[PDB]
RNA sequence: UCUGGGUCGGGGUUUCGUACGUAGCAGAGCAGCUCCCUCGCUGCGAUCUAUUGAAAGUCAGCCCUCGACACAAGGGUUUGU
RNA sequence: CAUGGUAAUCCUGCUCAGUACGAGAGGAACCGCAGGUUCAGACAUUUGGUGUAUGUGCUUGGCUGAGGAGCCAAUGGGGCGA
RNA sequence: CAUAGCGACGUCGCUUUUUGAUCCUUCGAUGUCGGCUCUUCCUAUCAUUGUGAAGCAGAAUUCACCAAGCGUUGGAUUGUU
RNA sequence: CGUCGCUACUACCGAUUGGAUGGUUUAGUGAGGCCCUCGGAUCGGCCCCGCCGGGGUGCCCUGGCGGAGCGCUG
RNA sequence: CGAUCGCACGCCCCCCGUGGCGGCGACGACCCAUUCGAACGUCUGCCCUAUCAACUUUCGAUGGUAGUCGCCGUGCCUACCAUGGUGACCACGGGUGACGGGGAAUCAGGGUUCGAUUCCGGAGAGGGAGCCUGAGAAACGGCUACCACAUCCAAGGAAGGCAGCA
RNA sequence: AACUGCGAAUGGCUCAUUAAAUCAGUUAUGGUUCCUUUGGUCGCUCGCCACUUGGAUAACUGUGGUAAUUCUAGA
């Protein structure tokens, strides 16, 4: 139930098994048995040994779209308010665009008359 | 162990302190951006699948 | 408190180990181990955390033809650590101290065994890392 | 005995490390074949890859079989208050 | 069970306690705790050693026409090894 | 301050781990130093257990008693003891 | 004038396979950075096209959940 | 081959009347030229030393050809060739208590010493080495690694560079 | 406050290294680069958003980890 370690071979090391190596440069390795340890000590690459986990993942041995959009009330307007504004599709927006045109045109014409 | 649970669609994140390792071993040995059904937390967390997004070490 | 458990010694009298401090000494030649009552024909041997008497063989000439107290910090012999792990290091090493335990040097190169670290708090502070 | 213990076989465990053969437009290249092809095909070639954590061993002092086969109420020598 | 043999040993650290004692410098002990030394009797879960399981790869010289499969070199050598 | 601890001038002993003295055994031969190995024994006790005394405040030490259960080491030089 | 005797000081030789500090290098190991060949933990677009849908009129303009095309790709 | 930001604010109205037009700028740009420069080159010039007379050439030393690389020209590097190249007119090697110069001291003339030091050029940031960014750095009041010193720590880690002013 | 742009490669200090090296005068780059300033050039090209397109991230709200640092993560 202690820390679970992994070897030169990448295998799982249970407590009371294997040995631990502490190099002078400060790195600590752990080995499952003398086979995995001596392979490490002979400067042998684990990716070239067919029973090593690192080899099997390199050679691949034995081996979606999510999108959700939500509407949230913001500071100042509730979800009820923003729903009403976006649900003015049946000619309510048309009334807004035509009242904007006539008001802006009548203000523009009156501004030209204000100067003389 | 503390858990920083957050709901994206409502905000309102909160921090929950637990100490039962049986409830957290369903999270153990899982990578980030993975979803694990968090039904092991009591009885109220049923129907919930939660995604690991980050964390901190003992030293921060 | 807590006392040191028994460990495999591995370093008898006559062993030459590295000198991991910066005193200018390069190696330490172990001549005896402190606290060893002994037995007929048995060489006094030392593990990590053991205090020894040592003479440096190569290094500064002001340290050479003298007897120095030293403490082993690393050993190449595997030793069981009461929880299954059989730890061993890349080399044997030790540092020069005095009888009180203060280190003559001011820095340690490489790791220091946990057995030596919590037995000599003066050494542990100077240790770069604990293995 | 409500059988027995053997011998093979099987399964497990474990050791080593990926078998022979076949296939590849893999392969330093080389030697041949061009009405030919419009970039081609025929050999030799260590090694590589897939088949293949494969192949091989594993009680003789490993574990479990209830699969198959035969054999086991046989032999000899003695022993009395 | 008559009888015979016979076995355990010593030390350190913490605490007591910078305490008693002492002008000061210095400086204990009993109980308790954690460990060692030497010795003794075992044991192989683990680590290490061995290793001709002649177990399985690698490899030199030669030999079976070649491949495959092997063998010989007083254990050919070497790696890992139940 | 004779006797905590020493003991002059003298005097009484013990031991056979020294070396002498002698020549009883062995000259038709008892293999003659040291080391290594291994067992046991003695106590005239270095340490440990229990104690007594001091010029024993503590620490350290010294003297003495019961006491041989247990231990008494690794090395440089030297054939060496 | 030189030897010898005393006292100061200065160098020289000298066993010590003497010692120490610079510099330039052979060989061995070798951190780290850069380049190259891979690698692809993740994050996305398109193909959505199980559906409620639809408009010039099942022939979808699509208003969203969600299946997920189990592919083409950044 | 401008999807950028301000300032006053105006003209045309026939097609009408809602659009098209407008100046002063700022910012931005591939390229060109200039400016500040930078980088590598040409010629001449340096102290003591021969108790340094022959050096260089494996591993480039000298040249040729073809390239690679760099911002470019060049053995800068690679391959294939030729055996060259420098020296008593002092090479090469060693020392320097040597950063170089403009300059300073002494002063008949000629000369002899000193220039670390405010101007110019170079170099360096404890010693080496390697890079990110940027037009420009092999930068250190940037980073990475090692070496040496050194800092805090709950010992799991983290952080250094006064030959800048004090 | 933060994103963006610019500077931080100048200045200041020191003289260790360095003996055709640095450096001084002279000359070349017809063998190169050059932010910025300055002046050119920017309708020279036939080719269902343009009355203005796409997504994220800071600062900010909130939940934190560590003993610690000008450390930062998740939403
Ligand atoms: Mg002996
Ligand atoms: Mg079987
Ligand atoms: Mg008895
Ligand atoms: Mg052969
Ligand atoms: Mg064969
Ligand atoms: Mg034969
Ligand atoms: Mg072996
Ligand atoms: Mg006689
Ligand atoms: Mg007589
Ligand atoms: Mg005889
Ligand atoms: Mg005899
Ligand atoms: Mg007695
Ligand atoms: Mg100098
Ligand atoms: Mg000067
Ligand atoms: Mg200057
Ligand atoms: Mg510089
Ligand atoms: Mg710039
Ligand atoms: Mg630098």
């Amino acid at each position: 139930m202690k820390v679970e370690l992994c070897s030169f071979s990448g295998y799982k090391i249970y407590p009371g098994h294997g040995r631990r190596y502490a190099r002078t440069d400060g790195k600590v390795f752990q080995f499952l048995n003398a086979k995995c340890e001596s392979a490490f000590l002979s400067k042998r690459n684990p990716r070239q040994i067919n029973w090593t986990v690192l080899y099997r993942r390199k050679h691949k041995k034995g081996q979606t779209r999510r999108a959700v959009k939500f509407q949230r009330a913001i500071t100042g307007a509730s979800l009820a308010d923003i729903m009403a504004k976006r649900n003015q599709k049946p000619e309510v927006r048309k009334a807004q665009r035509e009242q904007a045109i006539r008001a802006a045109k009548e203000a523009k014409k009156a501004k030209q008359a204000s100067k003389k | 162990m503390k858990l920083n649970i957050s709901f994206p669609a409502t905000g309102c994140q909160k921090l929950i302190e637990v100490d039962d390792e049986r409830k957290l071993r369903t999270f153990y040995e899982k990578r980030m951006a993975t979803e694990v059904a968090a039904d092991a937390l009591g009885e109220e967390w049923k129907g919930y699948v939660v995604r690991i997004s980050g964390g901190n070490d003992k030293q921060g | 408190s807590g006392a040191k458990f028994r460990i495999s010694l591995g370093l008898p009298v006559g062993a030459v180990i590295n000198c991991a401090d910066n005193t200018g000494a390069k190696n330490l030649y172990i001549i005896s181990v402190k606290g060893i009552k002994g037995r007929l024909n048995r060489l006094p041997a030392a593990g990590v955390g053991d205090m020894v008497m040592a003479t440096v063989k190569k290094g500064k000439p002001e340290l050479r033809k003298k007897v120095h107290p030293a403490v082993v910090i690393r050993q190449r012999k595997s030793y069981r650590r009461k929880d299954g792990v059989f730890l061993y290091f890349e080399d044997n090493a030790g540092v020069i101290v005095n009888n009180k335990g203060e280190m003559k040097g001011s820095a340690i190169t490489g790791p220091v065994a946990k057995e030596c670290a919590d037995l000599w708090p003066r050494i542990a502070s100077n240790a770069g890392s604990i293995a």
